[PDB]
């Protein structure tokens, strides 16, 4: 993407901020926030149950 | 409270005329009580919360 650093700014060894964000986008992940008692009461319900699976 | 309710906020000028100014959910989102779980609130940091 950018260069969060330029041309001549010192940059240490291993330093805090990044030089420039490489950045692979060919698979992507999506992270999905479920609720919590969301995730619970589904698990409930593959124990009820059935409820299925694919 | 402003989300399923309908929240009067202040007035604006449609063509000279003062009118109000309701913020409100959209319809498909207020409708059940599924959709509860689609109001997202701010937490102390930032982060959201359902």
């Amino acid at each position: 993407g950018k260069s969060n650093v330029t041309e001549g700014a010192l940059v240490q060894n291993g330093q805090a901020t990044a030089l420039a964000t490489v950045q692979q986008l060919d698979p992507i992940y999506v992270d999905v926030t479920q609720s919590s008692n969301d995730m619970m009461r589904l698990k409930q319900e593959l124990a009820n149950g059935t409820l299925k699976q694919e | 409270g402003a989300a399923w309710g309908g929240s009067y906020v202040n007035d604006f000028i449609d063509r000279g005329r003062v009118k109000k100014v309701y913020v409100m959910s959209e319809a498909k989102y207020r409708m059940l009580p599924d959709d509860i779980g689609d109001w997202y609130v701010r937490a102390a940091d930032g982060q959201m919360v359902p």
